Parts: C-alpha cells; structure tokens; sequence
RNA sequence: UUUUU
RNA sequence: GUCGACGUACUUCAUAGGAUCA
C-alpha cells in the first residue's frame, strides 16, 4: 500500500488516497533485501491480489502533476511547439492546456502563446511561475524582503506544524504570529520567518521547538530567501550577509499592498462567499460555524447543483478563530478534499473589490458593463471621444461562475469605435470631476 | 416618600413643569400659549423649565425653527442646568424626574411618554386637538 | 483656416449628443408605471451603495437629523396619508401596507442612537 | 507519500 | 314564481414590520 496525492484536473481538487503499489515498486522493495545477504520479502497480500490488481509500472511523473513551469521555460527555449517536442510520453493536451491558460492570466503569455517580456523575465528564477510574479511586482515601496520571504515560504512548503498532526502553547505561538493581519495566511508566514531573524543562530533551534515549527523547512527558507536575495542584486546591478534578511515590521500601506502584489500571482484563485452570488441556496445565519460558511471559486464549472462547486474553509486557517463574519472574497493556495467529501481550501489573504478589479484589469478576467445612470452616477462627456463614467466591472471570464464587482468610476476613451477604460478614479476624484464641468 | 400607592402627594400647586421640544412645536401649530395653555388646562401657576439639553437641541434644528427657539427664550420660562455630557433631551428628561419627584413632564412623543408612563408618580402633560392635556394628575 | 471646420464638427457631435439624452429622457419621463420605477430605484440603491457615492454620517449630523425627527413627528401614523388608508381599510391590503411600513422603518431609522 | 533547479 | 333592476340594512376577506435570541 502505497498513500499517492491524486489531483483531479477539471476541479483542481487535490486528493490523498491509499492504493496497490505498481509491480516494479513491489519488486524495488523485495530488492532491499539481498543487499548484504540472501534475504526474504514477506508480502502481506496473495499471489492473486498481485497479478491482477497491480499496475505494472507507477505512472510517469509527468502525468501526475502541473506542468506550467515546465511550459515556461520550454517557451524560454523558444519551444513554441510544445505538442511537437518530442517527449517520453508526452503530456495530456488538458493538463498542458491549463498550464497555458494560467500562465496567460500571470501574464506570461500572450493571447497567441507567445513568451512575453514578463514571461522571459519570471523563467530566470527558480520559482513556479505563480511565485516569479509575486516578486516581480515587489518592486514598490520597499516590499521587496517581504515578497522574497513570503515566497521563499510557500515554495519550500509550510513550517507550521498542523493541530492534527499533534494546545495552549499552540495557540500560544500562532497569536504571535497572527498579529500582522487577522485576515491572511500569508501573514502568519510572514511573521514566523522574519521574526527568525532577529533570533541568534544559538537559540534558532530552541526557537523551532517552542513554537512548534518544523526545523528543516526553516533552513532552507533562509538559504533560499538569500538565493532570491542574490539573483536580484546581481542581476539589477554582490555579497549578502545575514544582516540583509533582517526586515522591520510592514507599514499599514505596505499590507494593503502586500495583499494586492500576492493576489497578482492568485488571480486565478479569488472566491467569493456564495451568499453574495447566490443568497437563497447559501443561507447563512449568525449560529453558522465559519469552517461550514460556503465559497465559490473564480472559474468554476457549473454544475447543475450549485453546492457541488461550494468550497469550504481549512481547518487550519485561521478565521476559523476569527470570531466575525469572514471577508467577502478570498484568496485560496490550493483544493483539499476532506474526508467529508468537502473540499477545503488553504487561504492566502483577503482582497477588497476595489484593488480586485484593479489587478484583474491588466489579466483577461475584467470586462466592464455598460454605464451606470442615475443620481450621482452620470456619464460626465468632456468631449466626444473622452468621457467619466461609473461602471460595473465583471470578474471571471458564459460556462463559468463570474460575478460583478462594486461599481467603480472609470475614464474611458474612445478608440477605434469601442469604449477603453484608461484609469480608475476615485470618489472625490470624480466629484470634483462632475463639478468642473458645471462651472 | 411622596408617593402614595400610584398617587403623588408632593406635587403640589404652583406647577413646576419641564417643557420638551416637541412641546414647543405643536404649541405652535396649535396656536396654543405655552403659560396660558398650562393655566388653562391646570387652573394654577405653572413655571415652565427648559433645560440645557432641550435647549441645544433646539439651536441645532435651524432656521426653520427660529419662533420656536424665540419662545424658548422669553424670560418667564427659567433654565435647568445639566451636570451630563450627553446632549439627548429624551434621556436628560427621563433622568430629572426619577431623581425628584415634583416635574410635570410636557411632551408628545410617543416613546417618551411611555417611558415617563413606566415610572410612578409622573403626570404627564401634553398638547393636542385645541388644548393642552394633563393625564396623571388627580388634582383636576 | 481649415481648422475651422474642426470646430464645427466637434460642436456638431456634442449638438447630436443633447438630442440623444433628451430622445431618452423624454421617453423615460413618460414611463411613470410604479412597478417600473420600484425597479429602477432598487437599482440605484445598490448602486450607490455598492459604490459608496454616499458619504458617511457624522455623529453631529445623525443628532440634527434625529432633532428633527422629534421637532416633527412626521414618520408616524398621525400624518394625513397614513391616517386616510388607515381609518378607510385600504391598509389592510398587502402593497399599500408596506407603503406605511416601509414609511414607518425610515422613521425608525432616524429615531436610532 | 515523494521531490526539484 | 327559490324572477330582474334599484333603494335600504347587514355579514365577510384581505395586518403585520424591524432587531435579538434558539
Ligand atoms: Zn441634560
């Protein structure tokens, strides 16, 4: 018996399940014996089980899991035609067809699957094309260190030892690390690899044990942040000391951008409360556990049952303590499927609508509704090519589940007969708009 | 001690009565003397009271209100100092009469009066049809 | 100079610009059906609240509002409309008597500390 | 379960 | 004639709305 991870391409649901080993892994067992002397191999199933019910060879990796770096860097290789490559066995056309469409909302590629600018840029990293993009944007306002830690993290997977896996002391350590944001996973990871930090190589081992924190993963993140740290110093232009890690606390305005340059590389996985879309078959009520509070992702297939695409919240997170209502929409990492045949998702960190839209803007998931009329929603026309209206983005995208955002005031364009939306405004930016024009 | 069962035994003439600020409107729609009226309806002196927070409470409404903020200030209505930060006239009346039991209570709110109904030994005055109404008060 | 004639034109588009506002404003002013306008002001109201056109109240300017409120007593059943459909039955039907209550929350909502 | 520049 | 119209006198049907709690 062997406990394979089983990813279900059409709902990104990924599964843990417990199945018959392939022959040749059988074979590779017995094999452990005879190394040192004639030896024996007891195997707890019948002859018969073993000639019918074992596969012969294990399926290749390559048709096991996501292929979208690998399709990046071969579109580095100038390899346009990646269903030509002469492959072992080649990837299935789905999964390789997904692995294009993410990289087409991270910007990577362009409509016609060409590497973009962005595309070569984010194949000189060591990361998945999901993380390149986090520390692509990092740029602004100082927010590099924190973007390289966030994703050195969740590239070397996570040092947070799980509740199952072991409770005050628990709780104890994970306050700490909360306190950044009450909203965020990322956060929480945030907190835990810059406060290593400030701790001195002496205690960093007493530290790990104390708050519960796998000590490996730690290490690595710290050799990986100073890799990341390397690439872009050499590479923007070089010695790095531990000096370089140690970062000081986020300002209030790095957080909310923290939050929007992590929702670039997870646009795709935004889910919104499904009492939004749906209030009559999502009721929620104030007794309602936040584990049991349904989501919907971007991008779901529609079922005929709606609550076969419902998504519920980890175990793990933790809003599961927050005590309030939990965000309108949510970034999510990834899909379990729990034992209760619910599928759990691990959250990154809650966006607004606002800065959604104004992400979404630059990937192919907004489209913009018709003008908005009425008391204070008018369409201010400076000319007859230029105009300020407030419209209603939609988000997602009709197979799939999109939904609209908050209306948000908009300058639009004309150009070559269709309505372009150039920037955003704000409240008081339009006001005062709608006032000039008056005078 | 100047309650007798449901019966008030200290309030006594002359009147001391708090006037509210929606008295004071419907007074004036009605065409209705705030010191005759209350003569009228009482036969006795009555010296109304305006307090600092009804008093606040009518700056705050605006010129539209002007006559009615004219009429809180003629000389013969005395003011009630407030020792308390809030400025609600509802709570502040509400307060003054659990404290002393001798304030005739003026007002037509419907919430209000039954909060000073809920409290024993309050009359309760107010302003409708033609006149002014006293209810608890069984000197009438 | 022929920029002239850029003027003229650009004068002529926002000349045929007015006329389609009006074509619809005149249209629309014509519709005056309440189902059709209970609709469209729902609409509005999600709108503007969605979008957050409204400012947020002061404390100062909830307490003017609800002095008012009090000043006046005009959100109770003592007004004419609501005293007429009460005393003549015609509350007793369904959508007149969310007219009354949906008149008598809106007071309520003023009336809260 | 594994595991990677 | 269990007749039509009108006049008169009656009967009856359409009342719940918001907040909290379980
Ligand atoms: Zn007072």
């Amino acid at each position: 018996r062997s406990k394979e991870r089983k990813y279900n391409e059409s709902n990104g649901v990924q599964s843990f399940e417990v199945g018959w080993v392939s022959k040749a892994s059988a074979n590779q067992r017995s094999g452990r014996a005879g190394r040192t002397g004639p030896g024996h191999c007891y195997r707890l199933y019948s002859s018969a089980v073993f000639e019918h019910d074992f596969e012969q060879f294990s399926k290749p990796e390559i048709l096991r899991m996501p292929v979208e770096s690998i399709v990046l860097q071969m579109k580095s290789m100038a390899i346009h035609n990646i269903i030509n490559f002469p492959f072992p066995t080649p990837p299935d056309r789905v999964a390789l067809s997904k692995a294009i469409q993410l990289l087409q909302y991270l910007g990577a590629l362009d409509n016609k699957e060409m590497i973009t600018e962005d595309g070569k840029k984010m194949s000189l990293f060591p990361l998945s094309p999901r993380f390149s993009k986090m520390l692509l944007v990092s740029d602004e306002k100082a927010c590099l260190p924190y973007i390289v830690a966030i994703v050195s993290a969740l590239s070397v997977g996570d040092p947070f030892i799980n509740e199952f896996e072991l409770r005050s002391k628990f709780y104890k350590s994970r306050s700490q690390f909360s306190k950044l944001d009450k909203f965020s996973d990322v956060f929480r990871l945030l907190s835990v690899v810059s406060a290593m930090d400030y701790v001195p190589k002496e205690q960093k081992e007493i530290f790990m044990k104390k708050n519960f924190l796998r000590g490996k993963l730690m290490e690595e993140i710290v050799k990986l942040r100073k890799q990341l740290m390397y690439i872009i110093k050499s590479n923007t232009s070089v010695v790095i000391r531990n000096e370089d890690l140690k970062s000081d606390i986020p300002s209030v305005i790095q957080i909310k951008l923290l939050k929007q340059m992590i929702c670039a590389g997870f646009v795709d996985h935004v889910a919104v409360r499904a009492d939004v879309l749906f209030p009559d078959d999502a009721k929620i009520t104030n007794r309602t556990s936040i584990i049991n509070i349904p989501y919907i992702p971007v991008l779901a297939t529609r079922t005929p049952n709606i609550e076969d695409c419902f998504v519920y919240i980890h175990p793990t997170s933790i809003l599961n303590n927050l005590g309030e209502m939990p965000p309108k929409y949510m970034l999510y990492y990834s899909l379990h499927l729990g034992g209760n045949n619910k599928t759990r998702m691990n959250t990154l960190c809650d966006i607004a609508s606002t800065p959604l839209a104004n992400i979404a803007r630059k990937g192919l998931l907004l489209t913009y509704s018709k003008p908005l009329t009425g008391q204070g929603l008018k369409t201010v026309n400076l000319s007859p090519t230029e105009r300020y209206c407030y419209v209603v983005p939609r988000f997602g995208s009709d197979l799939k589940i999109g939904w609209d955002l908050n209306p948000i005031a908009v300058h639009q364009k004309k150009q070559k007969g269709q309505w372009t939306v150039i920037k955003f405004i704000t409240r008081k930016g339009f006001q005062t708009i709608t006032g000039e024009e008056k005078e | 001690s100047a309650l007798f069962f449901q019966y008030n035994q200290a309030i006594k003439p002359p009147y001391q009565v708090l006037i509210d600020t929606n008295f004071i409107n419907f007074s004036i729609q009605k065409k209705v003397d705030i010191v005759r009226g209350m003569m009228d309806c009482l036969l006795a002196k009555c010296n109304p009271l305006i307090t600092d927070c009804v008093m606040a409470e009518l700056e705050k409404l605006g010129p539209k209100y002007r006559i009615a903020l004219k009429l809180a200030r003629d000389p013969r209505i005395k003011r009630l100092s407030c020792s308390h930060k809030g400025t609600y006239a509802d709570d502040c009346l509400v307060h003054r009469v659990l404290q002393h039991k001798c304030y005739i209570v003026a007002t037509n709110d419907a919430g209000l009066k039954q909060r000073i109904r809920k409290i024993p030994g309050i009359p309760l005055m107010s302003v409708g049809g033609h006149a002014y109404v006293i209810e608890k008060l069984p000197d009438v | 100079p022929e920029e002239m004639r850029k003027r003229t034109t650009e004068m002529r588009l926002m000349r045929e610009l007015m006329f389609r506002e009006e074509r619809k404003a005149r249209r629309l002013k014509k519709i005056k059906s309440k189902t059709y306008r209970k609709i469209k002001k729902k609409e509005l109201m999600k709108n503007r609240e969605l979008a957050a056109v409204s400012s947020d109240e002061d404390n100062e300017d909830h307490d003017i509002a609800r002095a008012k409120e009090r000043m006046t007593l005009k959100h109770k059943t003592n007004s004419k409309w609501a005293k007429d459909m009460i005393k003549h039955g015609m509350t007793n039907d369904a959508e007149t008597r969310e007219e009354m209550e949906e008149m008598l929350r809106q007071g309520e909502r003023l009336k809260a500390k």
